[PDB]
């Protein structure tokens, strides 16, 4: 047999940057989505994309991850929007989640030797 | 339990009780005060941090 063992992050190898945008949770009995509910989802990988787009402004910004500024005070306020989900008392019966939208620096996922590796002034790998 | 005259500051320590922990009352977990015996010659201090101005 063979095995390769202490393989190298994939993500980090490839140098590849990865999103994570959740469909939002209905309060319908069945758990189906209308066409304003995938609406919704559309606008909010849409916007997320954008903020992507423009993170590559010059200026530093107070805070990494893009979509800080997104939320920003919005995140005060999560456990007001939760209860008004939970209880089924909010507009259409969408929930959007704050941090189903967001991009991923550090996961544990898919493993082995990744294809690309990126090497940059006498840095170095192992196998 | 007995007091002496004022009582002021009087600590309501509310403990939640889950098997493996007890932790202590959350800001999500807002609560209500109320006197069965209908006295009203009471008052309760509490701190509004900005995570309840919504709920409350
Ligand atoms: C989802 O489908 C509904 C239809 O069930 C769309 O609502 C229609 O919108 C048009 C606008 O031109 C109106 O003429 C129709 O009368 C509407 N239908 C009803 C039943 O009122 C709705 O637009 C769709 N959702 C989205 C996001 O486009
Ligand atoms: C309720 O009374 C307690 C005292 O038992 C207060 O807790 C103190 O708060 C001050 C800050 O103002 C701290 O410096 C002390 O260390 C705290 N003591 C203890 C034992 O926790 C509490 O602030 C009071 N509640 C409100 C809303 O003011």
């Amino acid at each position: 047999e063979i095995h390769l063992i202490d393989v190298p992050k994939k993500h980090h190898a490839s140098r590849t940057e990865s999103y994570v945008a959740l469909p939002p949770l209905v309060s319908e009995s069945l758990g189906f989505h209308n066409n304003n509910t995938l609406a919704v989802y559309q606008g909010l990988v849409y916007y997320l994309l954008w903020l992507h787009s423009k993170y590559d402004k010059p200026y530093a910004d107070p805070v990494h991850d893009p979509t800080w500024r997104w939320w920003q005070h919005k995140t005060k306020d999560k456990d007001y929007f939760f209860y008004l989900f939970s209880n089924r008392l909010a507009a259409e019966g969408i929930y959007i989640n704050m941090n189903a939208y967001q991009k991923l620096y550090n996961m544990s996922g898919d493993y082995g030797i990744p294809d690309l590796f990126f090497l940059d002034k006498g840095n170095w790998f192992t196998i | 339990h007995r007091f002496k005259f004022p009582v002021t500051q009087y600590p309501v320590v509310l403990e939640i009780f889950n098997e493996r922990d007890k932790i202590s009352a959350e800001p999500p977990y807002l609560v209500t005060m109320t006197e069965v015996n209908m006295r009203k010659n009471w008052q309760l201090k509490h701190n509004e941090p900005e995570n309840v101005k919504k709920m409350k």
